[PDB]
């Protein structure tokens, strides 16, 4: 909620951008004392983020508060482990399944190299020609 | 230069260095570090550190079993 | 491809099963070069064991007979 | 439980291994050393012919020797510091004569040269060449 | 009819009392009661007392089950 | 497509929707055929509801995250199922920290029970004889 009653998402609030009209939501006053909700990684510029996003590599708070370097270069912040999928150059840990969705996920496009060689799931995928696989259920689907 | 998991650059010189150069462990990780002994797994006897003598060297008063192990 | 003494006895096989219809074939010291329809090749490799295998040409029509001048 | 004590090729004629002998928890078995076989009779060894059974021991002819072999080179060829290969001596570098339909071509045994040396053939499936006259000979089917 | 196994239900006839959501405590030994979205919840020594608190742009029933909202 | 929850008999007749409001993104529920409630979870304010069968006395029972860290948060919830015997809810989630929660049918003593090699938990339920709980991922495929 703003100080002029009307409420947004909580995920605006402090965003750099006057959504309130009354400029409540980029008071530095409240952008400073206020803390972001459990699970949220608070920045020195009062933005909240997904702690997913801590070492995200990508900028998210403007500030780079987001990528303290040191922290993110240790053991703290590995991989998860059989489960995600390590980029080569950079240090971002991605989800598995976003490894060949024709998509740049690692931001140097780790995961979308070699891949020819990644094998579909022998029951449940369809084979496309550039080597991708697809849930069988999206063949035909128009 | 093997590329810690991290991103860096480090030579193989240290690679399972018993040092964590990287900064995050992944050069002295389990993977690379375990190096698995002689199991001596066939047809044959063992005796201390994997001498994988055959079975006629059992007890046969030929110290040749390390520091005569059996 | 096999190789046998003069009379048909003790033969070896240097490649078993893993050619598509070669033709001719010539050897010079230790390498065999032969001819290949199906892929429209000329091809060599060592002439006891078949290791080192290289496409040397991708000929448009059949490749039929192959010799050595030396 | 027969013959426990391991020990029974420490024996002339019984068990009568001829070149070296092991034994097993009850009894004897026969070996012998490097380039002999054990024939059929599992007491005795043999020469094997390492020129006739492997002939890929050597690049060339190859020379029998009881308990062993010796890789000798054809004329022309020098024998290789490594005892086993053969090198080709004339200074004449070796070429590649093959027939295509409509073509003949001169290709060098590495792939690096690829020429042409006749053209406008009906089909030429068979080729040969003359050493004594520097001739070439074919079919054209 | 076994995939729901049969067993005795702790608010049973009474709601325990409560004027509310009588529900199961955890461990599944006892009740507990509790209030709406929009109640407060108020205890008293012996007896729980959830009233109405919505907004100005919610509407609350004559007998006070429920806030709707005004429109 | 009508963010609406039904009921029916199993004879086909008197069919009545019992939820119409504030429902968003409503992503499974279970019947407390014991104490007589209906819990549903859902996707968009991020919670675990409560209601009478009827549809009246709705109530929220859980929000925000689980455990002393925030690590696991709601942010996908997905399937439900109820341990009456023993008075808990257990549901999954599949988001960034995937995980299967516990909590108690009135909002009490919620925990991760599963936090390891689970990446999208949709499936989730419980063997009442043995006493067993069961869930199935899609990405793990386990
Ligand atoms: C392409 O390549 C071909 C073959 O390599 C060349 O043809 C050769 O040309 C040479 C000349 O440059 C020819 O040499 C001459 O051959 C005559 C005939 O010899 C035949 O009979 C003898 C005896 O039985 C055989 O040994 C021989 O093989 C032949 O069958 C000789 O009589 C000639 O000798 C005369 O001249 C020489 C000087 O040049 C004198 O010393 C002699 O006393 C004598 O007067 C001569 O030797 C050779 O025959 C050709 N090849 C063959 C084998 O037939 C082409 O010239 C070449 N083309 C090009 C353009 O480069
Ligand atoms: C397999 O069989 C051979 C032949 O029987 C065994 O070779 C034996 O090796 C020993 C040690 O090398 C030889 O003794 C030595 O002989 C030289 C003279 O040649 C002498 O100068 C040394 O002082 C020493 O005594 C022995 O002569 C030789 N056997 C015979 C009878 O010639 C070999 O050891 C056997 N291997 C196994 C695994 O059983
Ligand atoms: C789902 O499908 C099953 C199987 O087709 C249905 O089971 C059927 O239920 C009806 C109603 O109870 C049964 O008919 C009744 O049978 C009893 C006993 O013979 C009789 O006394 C009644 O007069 C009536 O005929 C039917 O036999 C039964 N069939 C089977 C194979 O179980 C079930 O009803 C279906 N459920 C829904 C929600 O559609
Ligand atoms: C919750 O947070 C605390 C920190 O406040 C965690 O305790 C630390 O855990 C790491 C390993 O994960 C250790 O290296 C630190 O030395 C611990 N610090 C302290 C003060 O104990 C705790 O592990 C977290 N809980 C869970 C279950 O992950
Ligand atoms: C609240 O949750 C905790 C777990 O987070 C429960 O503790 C477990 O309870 C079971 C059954 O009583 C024990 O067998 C385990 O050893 C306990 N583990 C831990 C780590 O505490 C606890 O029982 C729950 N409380 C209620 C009210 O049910
Ligand atoms: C990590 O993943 C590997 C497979 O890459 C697996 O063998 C191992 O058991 C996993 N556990 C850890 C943390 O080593
Ligand atoms: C032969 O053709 C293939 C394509 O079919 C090509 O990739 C290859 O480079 C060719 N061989 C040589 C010697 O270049
Ligand atoms: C931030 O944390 C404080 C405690 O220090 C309060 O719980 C506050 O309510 C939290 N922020 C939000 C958005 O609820
Ligand atoms: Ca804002
Ligand atoms: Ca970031
Ligand atoms: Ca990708
Ligand atoms: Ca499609
Ligand atoms: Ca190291
Ligand atoms: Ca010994
Ligand atoms: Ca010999
Ligand atoms: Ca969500
Ligand atoms: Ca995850
Ligand atoms: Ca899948």
């Amino acid at each position: 909620q703003c100080a002029n009653k009307r409420c947004i998402p909580q995920s605006w609030q402090c965003d750099s951008v006057n959504d309130c009209l009354d400029n409540s939501d980029e008071d530095t006053s409240h952008c400073a004392s206020r803390t972001c909700r459990p699970g949220q990684f608070k920045c020195n510029n009062g933005r909240c983020i997904p702690q997913s996003w801590k070492c995200d590599v990508d900028n998210d708070c403007g500030d780079y508060s987001d990528e303290p370097i040191d922290e993110c270069t240790t053991a703290a912040y590995n991989c998860d482990n059989h489960t995600e999928f390590s980029c080569k150059t950079n240090y971002r840990c991605i989800p598995q399944w976003a490894v060949c969705n024709g998509f740049d996920d690692c931001r140097d496009n780790s995961d979308e190299q070699g891949c020819e060689s990644v094998p579909c799931h022998p029951s449940g995928d369809f084979r496309c020609a550039n080597h991708h696989c697809i849930p069988l259920r999206w063949k035909c689907d128009g | 230069q093997f590329t810690c998991q991290n991103g860096r650059c480090i030579p193989r010189f240290f690679v399972c260095d018993e040092d964590n150069d990287c900064g995050d462990g992944s050069d002295e990780q389990e993977h690379l570090c375990h190096t698995p002994e002689p199991t001596c797994p066939l047809h044959q006897f063992r005796c201390d550190n994997g001498h994988c003598i055959e079975m006629g060297r059992v007890c046969n008063h030929v110290d040749d079993c390390s520091d005569n192990s059996d | 491809i096999e190789f046998s003494d003069l009379e048909g006895h003790h033969r070896h096989t240097v490649y078993d099963g893993s050619l598509p219809h070669p033709f001719a074939l010539t050897i010079f010291e230790d390498t065999v070069f032969w001819t290949d329809w199906n892929t429209r090749t000329v091809e060599k490799g060592n002439k006891y064991d078949g290791s080192g295998r290289v496409v040397l040409v991708n000929t448009t029509h059949k490749p039929f007979d192959i010799h050595v001048y030396h | 439980e027969k013959g426990c004590g391991i020990n029974e090729c420490l024996d002339s004629s019984i068990s009568r291994c001829d070149h070296n002998c092991t034994d097993t928890i009850t009894s004897f078995y026969c070996s012998c050393l490097p380039g002999y076989k054990l024939m059929s009779d599992k007491r005795s060894c043999v020469d094997i012919d390492e020129c006739k059974e492997s002939p890929q021991l050597c690049s060339q002819k190859c020379e029998n020797v009881v308990g062993s072999y010796i890789c000798k080179c054809a004329p022309g060829y020098i024998r290789e510091p490594d005892g086993k290969s053969c090198r080709q001596n004339s200074n004449i570098e070796p070429y590649l004569i093959f027939s295509n339909r409509y073509y003949i071509r001169n290709l060098t045994t590495d792939g690096s040269s690829y020429s042409l040396i006749l053209q406008g053939l009906g089909n030429v499936v068979a080729l040969d060449f003359d050493r004594v006259e520097k001739r070439l000979y074919w079919i054209d089917a | 009819p076994y995939r729901q196994p049969i067993m005795s239900n702790p608010c049973g006839t009474n709601n325990g009392g409560c004027s509310h959501l009588c529900l199961i405590k955890a461990g599944g030994r006892g009740f507990t009661c509790a209030c709406p979205d929009d109640f407060q919840t108020v205890q008293l020594r012996d007896r729980t007392l959830c009233m109405p608190m919505c907004s100005s742009t919610q509407f609350l029933c004559g007998n006070n089950e429920k806030c709707i909202p005004i429109w | 497509e009508k963010q609406i929850i039904e009921r029916m008999f199993l004879n086909k007749t008197n069919r009545e929707t019992i939820i119409n409001h504030r429902l968003r993104r409503a992503e499974s529920l279970a019947v407390d055929w014991v104490s007589r409630k209906l819990y549903w979870l859902d996707a968009i304010l991020d919670c675990l509801f409560v209601s009478d069968l009827e549809g009246r006395h709705r109530k929220m029972i859980a929000q925000h995250c689980v455990d002393a860290n925030n690590t696991f948060c709601f942010e996908h919830p997905r399937g439900i199922v109820l341990h009456p015997q023993r008075g808990h809810v257990y549901w999954a989630d599949w988001g960034v920290h995937a995980y299967i929660g516990r909590i108690g049918m009135d909002g009490t003593n919620k925990s991760v029970i599963i936090s390891t090699k689970i990446e999208w938990p949709n499936a989730i339920t419980i063997d009442y004889t043995n006493d067993l709980l069961y869930w199935a991922d899609a990405h793990l495929g386990y």
